């Protein structure tokens, strides 16, 4: 499979999440996702073959997960738009205010702005902490997904959201619509990976 | 807000 972010797998043949962003951990390969897409030891799927397994992850309190792939995955500096493609050109974290785009499987590639830092859910199976909240619209399936600006810039992925009954929260303004990621910089050292950039 |  080619790794891109924004795309679909599904967790032991039942949950489905989106790609987060291409990773390498030494001679390593893996993508970052959501923490509460899988379990460590979970079998990580894109389009019915087995591409790895959760390597490690902490949801809730934080929502973060590396999945390590086998040796025949390519992993890719991008991120789906549409049939287009974003090209990651690194991290540097972008404040309140700044534009920024998301791309899962659900939705596909929304735009919107950074509204706040910092924020707590408060899940059910707890709170999460020192999520970042954007107004680009989500939805069930989404998480785990990129969060990037035009230019390039991993911020994070996709934890949660006040999805509608609808499953997503594209069908109100953007004013109402809470988007949360986790930030991608604690990822990175958390766990030593490297983004792969282009 | 809910995981996802």
């Amino acid at each position: 499979a080619n790794i891109v972010g924004g795309i679909e797998y599904s967790i032991n043949n039942a949950s489905l999440c989106s790609v987060g962003f291409s990773v390498t951990r030494g001679a390593t390969k893996g993508f970052v996702t959501a923490g509460h897409c899988g379990t460590v030891n979970a079998t990580a799927r894109i389009g019915g073959a087995v591409v790895g397994t959760f390597a490690a992850r902490v949801f809730p309190g934080n929502d973060r997960a590396w999945v390590s792939l086998t040796s025949a995955q390519t992993l890719l500096p991008r991120v789906a738009n549409g049939s287009s493609f974003v090209t990651v050109r690194g991290s540097t974290e972008a404040a309140v205010g700044a534009a920024v785009c998301r791309s899962g499987r659900t939705t596909g590639y929304q735009c919107g702005t950074i509204t706040a830092k910092n924020v707590t859910a408060n899940y059910a199976e707890g709170a999460v902490r020192g999520l970042t909240q954007g107004n680009a619209c989500m939805g069930r399936g989404d998480s785990g997904g990129s969060w990037i600006t035009s230019a390039g810039q991993a911020q994070g992925v996709m934890s949660g959201g006040n999805v509608q009954s609808n499953g997503n929260n594209c069908g109100i303004p953007a004013s109402q619509r809470s988007s949360l990621f986790e930030r991608l910089q604690p990822i990175l050292s958390q766990y030593g990976l490297s983004l792969v950039t282009g | 807000a809910a995981p996802f």
